[PDB]
DNA sequence: AAGAGATTCCC
RNA sequence: AUGUGUGCU
DNA sequence: GGGAATCTCTTCCAGCACACAT
């Protein structure tokens, strides 16, 4: 099983806006620096060797367990396209 | 003009046979086999299709990224990489006209009927 | 060791030499063995005078034929990829129609391939063999009409396929109808055709049905003697009218069209003894002064009429009675090949006559060295009945030679009809083996020759039947056919017999191949032996009777894929065949003639025959199979020892001291096991690995050829340009790297480069292990072929033992497959109350859905066996029973048991709980004393176990013994697979190539539609792009995780901007509109 | 109409292209400038584009995710 | 009637040196090598002279090989000089066929980062989980595995880092430390031999076991029919985040648990599960 | 098993019965080995009343055989009378078989297997201990003498002999079939791969009533459908109309879960309603692609069809799995 | 190669 | 790169 | 104008393998 996963089924519409709003997010979490996560301070994804998933390991598993909570909005139109993108690589590095 | 939506497809004139063409293979040549480069303006000649290299022109006038969309003054190399190449058409000019043999040779015959 | 034997079935015959049918066959298909002036006129020396006096001054004849010595001997064909053959010579003079008579005997006109005591023959260096065929044998039959149970129609077939197909149908008007080719006619203008009178024929015909009005009249039709042949012509081949049709006379006559069976052998004997009474030359074509004569037409008509009227002695034919259904065998094949090529040849000599110069023209002139060569050559290499040596293990190789294909030529067997010819007829029976099918598709159309069974010349499988004489039985045996079986009351094997006689009220007996109870005295036959109903493979099966036939096909199908075990073990329980088996395979070496024991080498035995005489044997120790296992021959007697003639002198590559040895003898315990055993997945102790029980010896040969390019000649060398000195510490050889070394993936092989890039033989990503054989063929080559281009190949042997791992196939005689799936080491294993832990564990769940309780006796034996140190022999359907079984247990559980009692030990605390258990199951009875109670478990097989890794009892008693389990011819490492990114090809993107990779796998529809059904469009699209034929993409994904970047899709799809410029280089244009119907650039 | 002889004569010619006799398919559809509404999966699987269904179904390809650090930022300039 | 003949792209058409100097050329080359030669024997031919017999025959000629170009086999065959009796693969043929460009993408392609091998219990591992040999776990992964081993104190870089991998013996517990720092949450596609329905494919998380078969759960074999006996099951990686995402959502087998077919649990417990269930709940 | 992991699946959740299953397979396992079934010679107990059951089927054919050869019956009818004979006497002796265990031996190996959802089959224990039946001619017929022995005990050469006429027939109906695999689904995908459900609902209100009432058993007698039909014609479907039956009124347009459809059928058992109103891909509006109402349920569980599911695909892919087993 | 469809020829 | 053949699924 | 016959074109199946051959 995965991160509580009938939270996030029923937590949409549709089965595949759930995956494509984990993917993105994703997308935009690695490309823009793995800082404009919403939950980092302690309730934070971790592993196994030393603790070190709170940098770089996985993409997807931060998606799931970002959604899980009240932090993020997903939607069909939300934000202007390219804004989006250019300000997104501004507020980071 | 950003988002394909649909594709048609339908019968061309001689002027748009031509607008994807960018040269004429007026010779029957290929490569030498001792220069490896195209040969005499027939079937790999860069002045129809495109540049044998990566973004470096034929003599060398121009020869890095700089200067992307530009042509040089004495030959005429625009240049992408050998997808420039793979990309551009040429045609042939045939003396007398010929008919499309695929509208010719078929069940239902698309010209005489 | 030791053995102790329960068949009380006198076998009175032992089995016949079993590759008989590819050896005999092929001994009498030539007067190679016996000068050119003894007798076996048929096969070789047949086809000759059959297209040899070409009458035209055109007259050659048969004037004896002689070759037989080879190029190259036996081993030395292998390694140089020739042809065991030997040059065609085969004398040859021509007679002219004036005078003068000029010769010139030997003729190079091409080779024939030799065969090995074995039943292969090296073609093109490899060892390949031509199974046996089956098909209806050419003769007249009579077949009721499809359509109409009323009346009946006749059938005359003669191979080969070039040849008419005659058929002869009273048609319901009351006409009968000829069939020739297809078409038809009134058959009473060709019964004018052969001079037949009205009269004669209304006497002959008229004898009884009335019927003889359909024909006997066509008075204006038949009132004409040779008119009948230029009226014929014109209904039936549309032309010219002359003398065209007394030529097409020949064709429907003798020597060409119709079968050249000689005269007295298939046509007639199968005639006479079917139907009719008379044959006067192979086929029907006596012309005495131009006219006609026949003999076959009348019977047939006659007989035609007998069935479809009164009872003349009834008159039935059974398309599949098998006493229909001839068997070409390997020499038949072979000369019915020969006899094509001689038919070109001479159509070539015919036509060399107009370019004749003088009058002599012998030797050089018309007899030449094509249609022979092409007719003998594209056989052997191109035949789809020919094929690659099984050579897993001995027996399999033996099997291999025994099976009988369906599939053959065209003109016999179709790969389009099935269903309901592959189903066991009656008569199959003694003959062909109603299991030894290969299962999975292609099934049926396939089956070997049951054991006894043999080919009788004639082409119909005999049966040995022991006659008998009202009460008692004879001990004489008559091999019958199976038009001939039916025609008696045979009794089973299983019949009580006193010495000879019967010795029951009621005996089992089959009539026309049905059970029917019979009483002592209408027996006539007997079966020798229940042995005879099985092909071999289905005979090393003991308790067979107590298998599925399934199953049993399975298990009889299994021994063709047991890789020879470096430490083998015969059989605990056997049958009795095994020590014929592998003598007659050819897999180990006897002893020829009585004497002592000179030297016991590792690469020879010298034997001391009382004749003076020390003949040199050589032992062979590594030589590659044909499939990949090793043959090995290792010594069993010791210097100074008195042997016999037909005595062993060393093992073979399946045999223990004689015996066929197939795998291992393991103390198995059947039953449940964590989740190890699910499915048929196996558990195994660690302690097999531990004294290498399961390990074979593979040897993959690599090459390369040095083909002399223009623009650069290739050249091998022990020079590798560019990098390091330590890749070259292995080559020693100028070229070549040295014998014993030892290469892994990657390592360099073969040193060589061309036009100077390093184009070298490295070890692909599969495995390399120790060199063991170098061969290299030069350009100075004694005698090669070499092909075009090449100027010199390097073959490498590169041999490597496997041990059995997780992942590799068991299965065992009684058919239960099953991959190993985990090797719990010696301590956390099922143990007895005796230190003793079990070798291997079996599911029991995958017992009684199959209904296979083979595998459950072979064990409830295999206790006694282990405990009593003595295997046993358990044949077919006389074999072992419960009362003998459980009495030897009985015996072995004082051994087991009284260790225990006498030295100090007793019925352990476990022990009494498990009994206690056992109890309230009902397995033991509740008063008896413990140790009683352990015996009563120890009669069923079962055994108190110890769980190992706790110690707490398994409470529940279990079944333990020592079955018989081989390890199969599929491994892992043989398919592996695991390559990221690697070569791809110039030609397509799609990856593929053994450099440092192995190959991508292959991507179905099947799977494109799963990945489409989830709707997983990103990795389908990645699928089919990205990571296959879409180069841009390609490299941009591969420089992304490079960096630890996530892999970027692909903006622009390849596959549609290649196929629109592919779609505009015709007169059609792909317009990309947008949205709202506006161009959009792609590019 | 049987399934075979109704999917031989989908308007989305795209498919009929890959099975059946390409030539034909090509030359019928050419002489009247056939829209192929690329709506079909084999249909718009032949070119290389994300598949009309599941993930990439216009219901949810359409879709963006974003955090309040961004979602002020955006919201000021608006 | 087209009078302009359109000339495909180049490296569409590779004239191309394969071995030794050996070349081969799409024979597109070939084809429009005689278009041009007959051509301009048209063209040059009308200026000098004039004959009906010379130039009508040349018409012919023409109107003949640009056919050859386009549909080859409508009349006759096209040929190289005798060494191939094969005609040219035409314009036509390029697309109509197996081995095309509409039966291409819907049925072939070989994929790259993949694998296979015999099939095994995996009794000691989820349906989260699969068992798959290290050997195939390190090449499959050979890129992440990389930059990860630049990331930590093992490699210098990314070529040194290749150069680390590239003979058997230097896998030590660095690299294999850092392979499963890679994975974690990665998950890959299994898939079957005659893969039939929807769960023919399931995806299972990575584990990092010896011996060298694929190790599978119990539970899905009924799932896509597969029995430990020889079988063969293959095996892919989701390379982009996007597709990592798609795949252990709803490609994943704990999330497949029911059939597409009927509401039936098609997980449900098997032959040795249930035997032993059934043997403890019973009364005597 | 199978219906507690259904039921707890849509009342538990998907990702907790995943743990509930992989305990079972743990647990199940474990006790797997402790119980200690296996398979020996013993173990497949023969019937007590098998000599007996032989005897009255012996002792009477004697007498059938008699009439025929006083000339009452003819060939046909004697030929279906052994034919009754041993078709009465293998299922009687099936019986025996499976109550000599149940009495006598409640934890038989053999039996525990066949009995829960394990390796093993009817009829196929009956091969074991009692008697394989009359087995089939090369032809469409039947031997008139029947496999009077067991694999435990001796079956005996021409016994085994006339069983492999049949054997290989199968080999020919499983192994002819392998192939077929890739045949149906192939020419069903052809029509299918356009169809996606990317709608949230249609504007037309078209439904069909599924029978529950099969009309044609015997001439033309009304009756109870099913118990299974019945099931997948109405689970995770929508109504077109709100219908109230047993007590308590089923939704307009409602996910009918099974359990709905049980009830359903027990309210048609009093005499109730028919038929039930039903939206199907029968009759949507939207030209390529089918709605969510119209479609219904399956999404790899019991959720409404999520919008954008390739069910085109996914419904091909289901009628052609089980394709080759028949 | 085998089956189906289309075209041509004869009634 | 296609055909023949066998083996396993 | 219709019907029958003959010729031509198209379909030609689940996966891997090992082989050989052209
Ligand atoms: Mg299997
Ligand atoms: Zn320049
Ligand atoms: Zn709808």
């Amino acid at each position: 099983a995965e991160p509580g996963i009938d939270k996030l089924f029923g937590m949409v519409d549709s089965k595949y806006r759930l995956t494509v709003v984990v993917a993105k997010r994703a997308q935009q979490l690695l490309r823009h620096g793995f800082k404009n996560t919403v939950l980092e301070p302690e309730e934070r994804p971790k592993m196994q060797t030393l603790e070190g998933l709170f940098d770089d390991p996985n993409a997807v598993t931060w998606a799931m367990k970002e959604l899980l909570t009240g932090r993020l909005v997903f939607g069909e139109n939300l934000v202007p396209e390219d804004r989006l993108q250019k300000e997104m690589e501004r507020l980071y590095p | 003009k950003k988002e394909v939506r649909k594709v048609r497809i339908a019968l061309a004139s001689p002027e748009k046979i031509r607008s994807w063409s960018y040269g004429e293979v007026e010779k029957p040549e290929t490569i030498n086999y001792r220069t490896l480069k195209p040969e005499r303006d027939g079937l790999f000649d860069e002045r129809i299709f495109g540049p044998i290299k990566d973004y470096e022109c034929a003599c060398g006038k121009y020869k890095r990224q700089r200067f992307e969309g530009k042509v040089c003054e004495r030959c005429g190399v625009e240049v992408t990489k050998s997808i420039v190449r793979r990309y551009r058409m040429g045609h042939i000019e045939l003396a007398t006209p010929a008919a499309h043999i695929w509208f010719v040779k078929d069940v239902p015959s698309k010209i005489g009927t | 060791m030791e053995i102790k034997r329960f068949g009380r079935i006198r076998e009175v015959i032992p089995l016949p030499p079993l590759t008989e049918i590819q050896v005999e066959s092929y001994r009498r298909a030539l007067q190679a063995d016996v000068p050119p002036e003894k007798r076996e006129n048929v096969g070789i020396q047949a086809a000759f005078r059959e297209t040899f006096p070409i009458e035209e001054g055109l007259v050659l004849d048969f004037l004896e034929y002689r070759l037989g010595e080879p190029p190259f001997p036996q081993d030395e064909c292998r390694e140089k990829d020739l042809t065991y053959q030997a040059p065609l010579y085969a004398r040859l003079q021509l007679i002219h129609k004036d005078t003068g008579l000029i010769k010139e005997d030997e003729v190079f006109l091409g080779h024939i391939p030799l065969m090995t005591e074995d039943g292969s023959f090296i073609i093109n260096g490899a060892d390949r063999v031509i199974v046996s065929q089956i098909h209806r044998s050419p003769g007249v039959y009579f077949t009721p009409d499809p359509a109409r149970p009323g009346r009946y129609i006749a059938s005359i077939i003669p191979l080969p396929k070039r040849g008419p197909w005659i058929d002869l149908e009273v048609e319901p008007n009351g006409v009968v109808s000829m069939k020739v080719n297809k078409r038809k006619f009134p058959l009473v203008l060709l019964l004018r055709v052969l001079g037949y009178d009205q009269e004669t024929l209304a006497r002959e015909l008229g004898a009884y049905g009335e019927l003889v009005q359909g024909l006997m009249d066509e008075s204006v039709f038949a009132m004409r003697p040779e008119e009948a042949l230029i009226r014929l012509f014109t209904l039936l081949r549309p032309g010219d009218p002359p003398k065209r049709d007394k030529a097409v006379a020949y064709v429907y006559g003798l020597i060409a069209d119709p079968r050249r069976y000689d005269l007295g052998e298939a046509g007639r004997y199968k005639a006479e003894e079917k139907l009719g009474i008379r044959l006067s030359g192979r086929t029907l074509a006596r012309f005495e002064d131009g006219e006609f004569k026949d003999e076959v037409f009348l019977p047939t008509l006659r007989y035609l009429f007998a069935l479809t009227a009164g009872v003349p002695g009834h008159e039935v034919d059974d398309i599949d009675h098998l006493g229909n259904r001839r068997i070409r065998t390997v020499g038949e094949l072979m000369t019915d090949q020969f006899r094509v090529g001689l038919a070109r040849l001479a159509r070539g000599v015919r036509e060399r006559m107009l370019m004749g110069s003088e009058d002599s023209l012998t030797p050089a002139k018309l007899v030449n060295s094509r249609p022979l060569e092409a007719a003998i050559r594209e056989f052997f290499s191109r035949s789809q009945l020919s094929q690659f040596k099984d050579e897993t293990n001995p027996l399999s190789s033996l099997r291999h030679k025994r099976r009988i294909s369906a599939l053959g030529p065209g003109g016999l067997t179709r790969e389009r009809a099935g269903f309901d010819v592959r189903d066991v007829h009656r008569t199959h029976y003694g003959r062909i083996c109603p299991v030894e099918t290969p299962e999975g598709a292609n099934i049926g159309l396939i089956t070997s020759l049951a054991a006894y069974a043999r080919v009788d010349e004639l082409g119909f499988i005999r049966t040995p039947y022991r006659r008998v004489v009202g009460g008692v039985v004879t001990d004489e045996v008559v091999y019958m056919t199976a038009t001939e079986e039916d025609r008696y009351t045979i009794a089973q094997a299983n019949t009580p017999l006193e010495g000879n006689r019967i010795a029951a009220e009621r005996v089992v007996a089959r009539r026309k191949g049905e059970p029917v109870i019979v009483s002592p005295e209408e027996v006539e036959f007997m079966d020798v032996s229940p042995k005879q109903v099985f092909s071999v493979n289905t005979n090393l099966i003991p308790f067979l009777e107590h298998d599925d036939a399934n199953r049993a096909l399975m298990g009889s199908n299994m021994q063709t894929q047991a890789v020879p075990l470096i430490r083998a073990q015969a059989p605990v329980v056997m049958t009795g065949l095994e020590e014929r088996v592998v003598r007659d395979s050819l897999a180990a070496l006897y002893a020829e003639e009585d004497g002592e024991v000179a030297k016991v080498d590792g690469n020879r035995i010298v034997v001391r025959y009382e004749d003076g005489r020390l003949v040199e044997y050589p032992l062979r120790r590594f030589y590659r199979s044909n499939q990949g296992t090793a043959l090995d021959q290792r010594p069993r007697v010791v210097v100074g020892q008195r042997v016999r003639k037909g005595d062993l002198l060393a093992d073979g590559p399946a045999s223990e001291n004689g015996f066929l040895a197939l795998g291992q003898n393991v103390l198995v315990a059947i039953m449940p096991f964590d989740g190890y055993n699910f499915e048929d997945a196996i558990v195994i102790s660690e302690e097999l690995l531990k004294r290498d029980f399961y390990t074979s010896i593979h040897i993959e040969r690599y090459e390369i050829e040095a083909r002399d390019t223009k623009l650069g000649p290739e050249r091998i060398t022990r020079d590798i340009p560019h990098l390091s000195e330590a890749a070259l510490r292995d080559l020693d050889e100028e070229g070549v790297v040295r014998i014993g070394a030892e290469v892994k993936p990657g390592d360099i092989l073969v040193g060589r480069t061309s036009f100077v890039k390093d184009t070298s033989l490295r070890v692909p990503p599969g495995e390399g292990g120790i060199v063991v054989r170098t061969v290299r063929l030069r350009r100075g080559d004694p005698g090669v072929e070499l092909k075009p281009g090449v100027r010199e190949v390097v073959r490498v042997y590169v041999a490597q033992k496997r041990k059995l791992q997780v992942g590799d196939k068991l299965a065992n005689r009684h058919g239960n497959k099953g991959v190993v799936a985990k090797i719990l080491p010696v301590e956390d294993m099922p143990h007895l109350p005796d230190g003793t832990p079990v070798d291997v564990i079996l599911n029991p769940l995958g017992v009684p859905s199959r209904m296979n309780l083979g595998q459950i006796l072979e064990t409830h034996l295999g206790l006694a066996g282990y405990f009593l140190g003595q295997r046993y022999i358990s044949p077919i359907f006389d074999g072992a029973k419960e009362p003998e079984i459980k009495e030897l247990l009985a015996q072995a559980f004082e051994v087991y048991f009284g260790k225990r009692k006498g030295e100090g030990f007793g019925v352990d605390k476990r022990e009494v709980e498990v009994l206690r258990r056992a109890e309230k199951l009902g397995l033991v009875t509740p008063g008896k004393t413990p140790e009683e109670q352990l015996k009563e478990l120890f009669l069923q097989g079962k055994v108190v176990l110890y769980d190992g890794r706790t110690g707490e009892p398994i409470e529940g008693p279990i079944v333990v013994g020592q079955m018989f389990i081989m390890k199969l011819y599929h491994m892992v490492e043989d398919k592996m697979h695991a390559r990221s990114t690697g070569p791809y090809s110039l030609i397509t993107q799609q990856p593929l190539g053994g450099k440092a990779q192995f190959g991508g796998q292959r991507f179905g529809e099947m799977e494109v539609w799963a990945l489409e059904a989830y709707g997983a469009a990103h990795t389908l699209q990645e699928m089919l792009t990205l990571k296959s034929d879409d180069i841009e993409g390609r490299n941009a994904a591969y420089e992304a995780i490079i960096k630890g970047e996530d892999v970027p899709e692909p903006s622009v799809p390849e596959s549609f901007r290649v196929l629109v410029k592919e779609l505009q280089a015709l007169a059609l244009d792909v317009q990309t509109l947008d949205e709202k119907d506006n161009p959009v650039d792609i590019f | 109409m049987g399934v075979t002889k109704s999917a031989l004569s989908t308007k989305s010619w795209l498919s009929a292209a890959s099975f059946q006799n390409t030539t034909h398919v090509l030359t019928e559809a050419a002489i009247a400038g056939k829209k192929d509404e690329l709506i079909g999966l084999k249909e718009n699987v032949i070119l290389g584009r994300l598949i009309p269904a599941g993930t990439g179904s216009d219901f949810v390809r359409f879709t963006q995710v974003v955090d309040q650090k961004t979602l002020k930022a955006i919201e000021e300039a608006r | 009637i087209l009078e302009a003949v359109p000339v495909l792209p180049p490296d569409l058409r590779p004239m191309v040196q394969v071995d030794g100097g050996r070349f081969a050329t799409s024979d597109l080359n070939d084809l429009y090598r005689r278009l041009i030669n007959r051509n301009n024997r048209l063209k040059k031919l009308l200026a000098q002279g004039a004959p009906e017999i010379i130039i009508r025959n040349e018409k012919r000629m023409l109107q003949e090989a640009v056919d050859a170009l386009l549909d080859n086999g409508r009349r006759g065959a096209p040929v190289t000089n005798p060494g191939s009796d094969r005609p040219l693969r035409s314009l036509t043929d390029i697309l109509s066929g197996k081995q095309g460009r509409f039966r291409q993408n819907l049925l072939g392609k070989r994929v790259d980062y993949s694998g296979r091998s015999v099939i095994v219990v995996g009794p000691q591992l989820k349906l989260h989980q699969c068992g798959l040999p290290k050997r195939m776990a390190l090449e499959l992964f050979k890129p992440f595995l990389l930059k990860k081993m630049e990331e930590k104190g093992i490699a210098p870089n990314v070529k040194a880092a290749r150069r680390m991998l590239e003979r058997q013996r230097d896998i030590k517990d660095e690299v294999w430390d850092a392979l499963e720092e890679v994975i974690h949450g990665k998950v890959v596609l299994l898939n079957r031999a005659p893969t039939l329905h929807r769960l023919g494919i399931q995806a299972f998380q990575p584990v990092l076991v010896e011996g060298q078969s694929i190790q599978l759960h119990p539970l899905v074999c009924e799932a896509f029919n597969a029995d430990f006996d020889g079988d063969q099951m293959a095996v892919h990686v989701p390379l982009s985040s996007f597709a990592q995402a798609e795949a252990r959502i709803q490609m994943l087998s704990a999330h497949n648990l029911l059939s597409p077919a009927s509401g039936e649990p098609l997980a449900k417990p098997s032959r040795d599960i249930i035997l032993g269930l059934y043997y403890i709940t019973q009364v005597r | 098993l199978k219906d507690l992991v259904y039921q707890a699946f849509l009342r538990l959740g998907m990702e907790k019965t995943a743990r509930l299953l992989d305990a079972l397979k743990y647990y199940g396992f474990t006790f797997s080995t402790t119980s200690g079934i296996t398979i020996g010679i013993d173990d497949a107990v023969i019937p007590e009343e098998k000599k007996q059951y032989l005897e009255e089927a012996d002792r009477k054919l004697l007498q059938i055989e008699q009439a025929y050869e006083m000339g009452f019956l003819t060939d046909r009818e004697r030929y279906d009378q052994i034919l009754q004979l041993w078709t009465e006497t293998t299922e009687k002796v099936t019986q025996a078989v499976f109550k000599n265990f149940e009495e006598n031996y409640p934890f038989n190996p053999l039996y525990v297997m066949a009995q829960s959802g394990a390796r093993g089959n009817p009829q196929q224990i009956r091969q074991l201990c009692g008697l394989r039946g009359l087995m089939q001619k090369p032809s469409g017929e039947t031997f008139e003498v029947p496999v009077r022995s067991s694999f435990r005990e001796g079956l005996t050469v021409l016994e085994y002999f006339i069983s492999s006429h049949g054997a290989r027939k199968g080999g020919a109906d499983t192994a002819l079939r392998t192939a077929d695999s890739g045949y149906l689904t192939r020419k069903l995908v052809d029509v299918t791969h356009e169809i996606v459900v990317r709608e949230a609902d249609c504007g037309t209100t078209n439904y069909i009533s599924v029978p529950l009432f099969q009309p044609d058993e015997v001439t033309r007698s009304l009756r109870l459908r099913k118990r299974a039909d019945i099931e997948a014609g109405l689970y995770g479907r929508v109504l077109a109309r709100e219908v109230e039956v047993l007590g308590v009124r089923l939704e307009e347009g409602r996910y009918l879960s099974m359990d709905d459809v049980h009830l359903l059928i027990k309210a048609a058992e009093a005499g109730e309603i028919q038929e039930v109103p039903v939206r199907s891909p029968l009759t949507c509006q939207t030209r390529y692609g089918v709605c969510q109402k119209c479609y219904g349920y399956d999404l790899s569980m019991a959720r409404p069809v999520s919008i954008g599911e390739a069910v085109g695909i996914v419904a091909a892919q289901s009628i052609g799995e089980p394709g080759t087993q028949l």
